[PDB]
């Protein structure tokens, strides 16, 4: 598994992401300050302190990463995940 | 020919109300725009306002917005002006003015040009904001 | 290169992108979202004089920039405006699409001068800048952002302003600010809500300028701080 | 929506050319009016749209320019012309205008 | 979210992107086309003081742009020039990569004055505004589009000016232009052929505008329109 | 299946889309106004109306979408909708 | 096969890509100028005469297809690829 | 369209889009990359001369610009500065992103005056231009390019500055610089080892101009050049 | 020394034609080039047309495109100029000029610098376009 | 392509320092000429390239300059120099110049 | 009162060196800032360097960077400069100042204003970088 | 870093109002200082921070300014101020400064 060893590790992972009556629509929608969800998640067994030390392990191959290429403003990487999964398992 | 005349005026109290008559003869009065245009009498002209032919807008300046309403009447071939909250600079002349227009009916449907400029000019009437 | 991990119903377990786990099910694109922590957490220092001793300049590498969808609440948020002693910037103008982070309990903004050496500002140790849903590796002038990093996996407003004397050496010298005349000389170990104390102290009491020149005011090794940040 | 003319006090004798220049802030084109206000008097119109000569007007009046920079003249001043001269706009419908120019005549 | 319509052999069925359709027969990424449509088609109006009612300005949302395939051949093409009436400019310049849009069989272009109050404007009943091959969502300036949706799915020239007083309000006046002294009030109820035999008519006999000021010209509730717009 | 509920429904598609002897090459190629492909499809069934209807409905959920993230220049959609097409099959 | 059909072929691929002790980290990372990878590769039958006739046969193709798009950069035909190979084998 | 090569075991075999190959193994997207190869082991002419030939003028089509990942170290590589003449640009600056080509033998840097009549530059016999990873259509100004293609497959310093008197036509004139009063008037045949030692024996002989005036010089058709370019 | 001669003038009828005759002696006549400037006697100087030493290209000058034709002769180290559809502005004198330049023989190939000017001028010869 | 003088009519007694400006719509960079036309003369070359004097002229002829604005300079003005001044230049071959400037003894 | 006194001066040779010695009394010396301020006796005054109170940061002008060296000293009451690489343009009088503030101690901690400038200047002492 | 006064020799009569004008080539934002030296002084405070006239002074000097362009200003010339007035400011620590005014009393 991976193994915290980091100083500190805050066990509070408090958190905000992004996804009604005419809401929808961009002229009666909200301003750009209020389109995020929030919520709040507690350490369930370990989890928070997983993900901040696999944070700090994909931190450097990222940065490789984003040294090797051109594009200004990387977006496909999750689509590059997911093709590389099925032609890792199929084909 | 064309009478353009102001009438109405006086002397009145600051914070009080009156209204002015510019009743005009001699042209066909429900076709042309009229104005209103005001002059201190230490200084020069600046207008005040301005009314359709069909009242349908009404254009104010900017130092008379809300104190001032214009209203016009093509029954009794006269202009009106109300005034409400009246203070120490407006004590002036109050002119009212005809602006020019040719009127071409030879068509399908009317409509007419503006160039817009003001030719025939009352005299002013005279307002005073005092006591006395 | 770059793993994802995988959310097993026990724990996080990473995998490997070499070899082929057949325990992973992935049955859509909404199963996969790019999560951005803040270094906060992992127990560093968050004062402004512990902190830019991390950003460095450097020249002739141009910046990337990645994107992140779900993020963490900040505890400290910064921004930046740099001057070269001449008069010119530092730092580039933010292009399009950049906005500021979004949730940030305080914001240290900071403006002033420095020997500017470089044609950017990196992140010494590694990390990325995070910004609204965007992480980068440069500081864009004017923008507020965290100090944090990126991690991909598989799922089932108070403002304290400062001035900076030589930004970017080792002999720096950082002013908080209470009024346009009045300033407190920083130290280490200041927290912000003993500076908030101290500007509610200062304000109220009238002990700012009351002349045309500035006011420096200097704390005496005798007085605590109000404050593992979260206990 | 601002105008601003040439200085307001120009003096002159019988018979010179004299100049106003008049200044707006924004593109007019071609939408001035030059007013002519004896003492004592309604004002009277001169030329409209900055080319046109009124009719009972002599043709010692005239006019031009392009845009904002537009210049009423007067070919050779008469002693009837003791007047305070306006340059006024109706472009946008704030009916804004210039300050004026009193033109005196040089009689000791 | 976001459905994909099956153009099965017998007609359109909508399929579920929570349910697993294993009718569908995807072998090519050829059968997916993003095509968009037009709104005139579905029966709205088309005149420009019954269109820029659906029209406003808002202020703190950034433009996003999506592209698209295919399109429809439109009747109606719109393009703006709007100035604040102390001489700037409301919308905001075209981006590289932005082109008219292509097929369009009257183009209405309105310049004209607003109190614009808003950094962009958008489509108050949340359609999209259609490019060169780009679905945005807002009105850049100086370019010819149209207005209409998208929808995604498997598959197996005449220029008319017109001058706007008051553009973002709802107490707008239009004028038709005919010649540069010469101008019609609009109504609701004209329709573009109409104008075309309005400025043939004037244009040929004569009663154009002969001296230097503007002429605007009204229509008699007796002339009718020239024209469900295929019948 | 759908059903259109707009007040009109134009039954005829013309529609405009892209796709020799040196036109290839751009030099000699021909200008940006003329390299669309145009062509007629008549309403063979109800088609041209489902997609009428069909474009308002994907309307808002489309414009939800593009509130939800930060590319200025979206243009992934068609290959998310593969890649959740080939995961909701096989993966 | 690909067989050539240039005037001449230069059999030698001498080649440049991209691809430790804090190298990664960007700050202590090498200038622009220095992290390409060379290489050399010989002509191991008709391999390097093979691909320049085949960047040949696929330049007019891809000169059309980029015609064909509205794309400032365009990065994602790889992608494309990968995503039609999985569709052409299972989809 | 764009057929995928295929690395087999023996030799490359090219690949049916239409049809389906069950002989391919794709296990990985790092199997495919996107590799470009220059014209000049083609065996095209190298010299400017005869090459500016190949470059023309166009107006109203917009570049288009894509990427690759590997490449072939060039012997030559380009560079352009070309103004109207009344002082104009021609050619558009370079975009972000935009660095020039790596690897270069020898760099032709080019500046001086033409009859520009377009937008941009394209390629006559329809290659691209190759720069930093990135392949376009156009010239952009002040940036180290090649001339080449593309294709897409399955895997398993010098500087020589010329000047340039009508750029666009068919009756041009090029220079070769030595000192900035001190020029040679190209040839067809000319190589560029002949022309470094040109300017060693120019530059050491002190056949320089020593007065204001430009100085230019013409090679005898009897002194031949230095230098299928790898033999 | 070094000799530069107008010749070849007179006057001429509008629309008509001739050529002048500029011929020179006392240097390498096929190593130079030559110019021609035009001078209106109401005027100052303007120039017209520009031949290098070879024949390889020819300069001219905008309002004489078409109309003017330059050539040489370095057989009888003489300069021409053909004119065609003349125009009453013409009327001027008309000089041919001989540029600068030192040739730099001592090498592999020959070549000469510039320093773009001119020295020798001829006395200019009269051509009038009219009827007397 | 454009060049212009300092104004045409300059007029000065003898043993003055006169200058004359020459102003170049485009950069030349040096290309310039100077020419002395006498009436009833030939014009003669003074100074090419904006720093050499052409030999057989005096010293009490200079000029001097950096990129489009260039000026010939007269040391002591000479009774032997009543002639008009012309400004040519060379760099991207039309050849255009200046108007002229005619230098004027003061003799009553 | 405020006594601001320079010393240490005379002559001296070309690349020699010499110490000034900047006493004063009648203040609290170690908490306000010190100057050196160069007049040469030809032309106007320039600064030279600075000192904060604490002796945490030095000063120093473009022109004396490296050759010149400040110190203080808060125990004997006593500003010093060292001086090393001497040139001809320094032949001079050199001013030593003292700098506005007012300490105001009235709190948890203490602290100070500045309103950047000087008031208590010395006469200046006069250095000469000759022979004799 | 830079400062530029108004020229160094001004002259005047007793009992004039003289300006200087003193120019920075950065923002300085009342960050400046006006010195009098008098001949065979050390010099002396007149105005620190553009405001405040210093103690022991009279009202007769007073200045003032925003931004880059600051003047001091004397009311009435005294014939005890044969001095050159210098104009030292103090914001980025360079504390580089103008030239200086002397300004002469007219006494023959
Ligand atoms: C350090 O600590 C001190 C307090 O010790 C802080 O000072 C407070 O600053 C806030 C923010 O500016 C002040 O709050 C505002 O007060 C305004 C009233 O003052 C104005 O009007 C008076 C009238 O004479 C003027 O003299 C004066 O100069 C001001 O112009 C209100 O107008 C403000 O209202 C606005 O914001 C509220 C927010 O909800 C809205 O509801 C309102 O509609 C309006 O938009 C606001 O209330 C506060 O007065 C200051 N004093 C105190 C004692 O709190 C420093 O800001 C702080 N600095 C840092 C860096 O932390
Ligand atoms: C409303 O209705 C009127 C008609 O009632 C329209 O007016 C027509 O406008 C068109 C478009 O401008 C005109 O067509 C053009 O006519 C030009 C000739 O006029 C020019 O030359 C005369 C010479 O004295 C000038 O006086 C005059 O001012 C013009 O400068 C042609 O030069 C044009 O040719 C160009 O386009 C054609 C298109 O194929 C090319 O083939 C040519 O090579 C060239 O590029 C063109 O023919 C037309 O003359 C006008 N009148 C009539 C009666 O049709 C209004 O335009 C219309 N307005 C709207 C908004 O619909
Ligand atoms: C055509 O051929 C000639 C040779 O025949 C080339 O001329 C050589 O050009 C190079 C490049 O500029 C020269 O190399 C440099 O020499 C400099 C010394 O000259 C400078 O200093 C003198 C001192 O009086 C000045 O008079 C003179 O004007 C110069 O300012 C060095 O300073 C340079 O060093 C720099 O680069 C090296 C590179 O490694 C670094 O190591 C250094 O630290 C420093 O950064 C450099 O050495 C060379 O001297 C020239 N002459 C010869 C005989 O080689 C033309 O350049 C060439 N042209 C083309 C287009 O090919
Ligand atoms: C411009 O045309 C209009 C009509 O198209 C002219 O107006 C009429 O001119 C006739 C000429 O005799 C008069 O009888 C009418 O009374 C006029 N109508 C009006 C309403 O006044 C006009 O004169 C023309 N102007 C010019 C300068 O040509
Ligand atoms: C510049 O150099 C050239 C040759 O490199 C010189 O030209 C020759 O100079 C010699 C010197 O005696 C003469 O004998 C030759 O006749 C010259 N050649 C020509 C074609 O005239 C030139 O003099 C040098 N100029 C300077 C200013 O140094
Ligand atoms: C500004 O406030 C300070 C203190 O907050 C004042 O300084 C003190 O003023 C009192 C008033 O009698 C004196 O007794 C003290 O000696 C002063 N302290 C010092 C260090 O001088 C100051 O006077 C105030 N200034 C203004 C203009 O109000
Ligand atoms: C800061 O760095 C400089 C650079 O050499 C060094 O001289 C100085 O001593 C350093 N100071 C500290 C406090 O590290
Ligand atoms: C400080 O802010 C106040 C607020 O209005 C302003 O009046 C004052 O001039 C400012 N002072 C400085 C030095 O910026
Ligand atoms: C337009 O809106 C304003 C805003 O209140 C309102 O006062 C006015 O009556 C409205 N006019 C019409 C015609 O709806
Ligand atoms: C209208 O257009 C004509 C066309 O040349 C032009 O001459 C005239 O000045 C224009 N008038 C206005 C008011 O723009
Ligand atoms: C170049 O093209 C022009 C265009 O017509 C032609 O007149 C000329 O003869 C051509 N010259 C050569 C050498 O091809
Ligand atoms: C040529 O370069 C040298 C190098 O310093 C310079 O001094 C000279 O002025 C230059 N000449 C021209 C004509 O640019």
């Amino acid at each position: 598994v991976i193994v915290n060893a980091q100083p500190k590790c805050n066990p509070n992972l408090h958190y905000w992401t992004t996804q009604i009556g005419l809401a929808w629509i961009p002229y009666f929608g909200p301003a750009a300050e209020g389109i995020y969800t929030e919520g709040l998640m507690h350490n369930q067994d370990g989890l928070i302190c997983g993900l901040r030390q696999l944070a700090n392990e994909t931190t450097q191959a990222l940065q490789l990463f984003l040294r090797a290429t051109t594009e200004l403003r990387t977006f496909s990487i999750l689509n590059r995940k997911a093709i590389d999964f099925l032609l890792q398992r199929w084909g | 020919q064309v009478q353009v005349e102001e009438s109405g005026g006086g002397v009145v109290q600051p914070g009080g109300s009156l209204r002015l008559s510019c009743a005009a003869s001699g042209f066909m009065f429900s076709n042309y725009g009229m104005h209103w245009v005001r002059q201190a009498p230490g200084k020069g002209l600046e207008w005040m306002a301005f009314i359709r032919y069909d009242d349908s807008k009404k254009f104010y300046a900017d130092s008379v917005k809300g104190r001032f309403t214009i209203s016009r009447d093509n029954s009794k071939n006269t202009l009106y002006l109300q005034m409400n909250s009246l203070r120490a600079e407006d004590t002036a002349l109050y002119y009212c003015a005809k602006e020019l227009l040719q009127v071409y009916t030879s068509a399908w449907g009317e409509g007419h040009s503006y160039y817009y400029a003001l030719d025939v000019w009352g005299l002013g009437t005279a307002v005073t904001v005092s006591s006395a | 290169s770059i793993p994802l991990g995988v959310i097993h119903n026990s724990t996080l377990q990473v995998s490997d992108v070499d070899k082929l786990v057949c325990r992973d099910k992935l049955s859509s694109t909404n199963q996969l979202r790019s999560v951005g922590l803040n270094l906060e957490g992992n127990g560093v220092a968050t004062d402004v004089p512990s902190v830019t001793k991390r950003w460095g300049f450097r020249s002739g590498v141009p910046p990337k920039v990645v994107n992140y969808e779900a993020g963490e609440w900040a505890e400290n948020c910064y921004n930046l405006e740099i001057k070269k002693p001449d008069g010119s910037e530092c730092l580039p103008a933010a292009p399009d699409g950049i906005r500021g982070f979004p949730r940030c309990r305080y914001v240290h903004k900071v403006s002033g001068t420095g020997p500017c050496a470089g044609d950017f500002a990196f992140h010494k140790e590694g990390a990325f800048f995070l910004y609204d849903r965007l992480a980068s590796t440069v500081i864009y002038r004017g923008t507020t952002f965290a100090e944090g990093v990126v991690a991909f996996l598989i799922l089932p407003s108070t403002t304290i302003r400062y001035q900076a004397t030589g930004f970017g050496t080792n002999e720096t010298e950082y002013l908080f600010e209470v009024d346009n005349l009045t300033y407190v000389q920083l130290e280490s170990r200041f927290t912000p809500q003993f500076l908030l104390q101290l500007n509610e102290t200062i304000y109220a009491s009238g002990k700012r300028s009351n002349t045309t020149g500035k006011l420096i005011w200097k704390v005496n090794p005798e007085i605590d701080t109000t404050i593992a940040f979260w206990e | 929506i601002q105008m601003t003319q040439s200085p307001s006090s120009v003096s002159a004798s019988v018979g010179d050319r004299v100049t106003i220049t008049c200044r707006a802030s924004q593109d007019i084109s071609n939408w001035l009016a030059w007013y002519q206000q004896k003492p004592g008097k309604a004002p009277e119109l001169l030329i409209y749209t900055a080319s046109i000569l009124q009719s009972g007007v002599s043709s010692r009046f005239s006019g031009s320019g392009s845009g904002t920079d537009f210049t009423l003249t007067i070919s050779s001043l008469q002693p009837e012309d003791s007047a305070t001269y306006y340059c006024q706009q109706g472009k946008s419908f704030p009916y804004t205008f210039g300050q004026g120019t009193k033109l005196e005549i040089k009689r000791t």
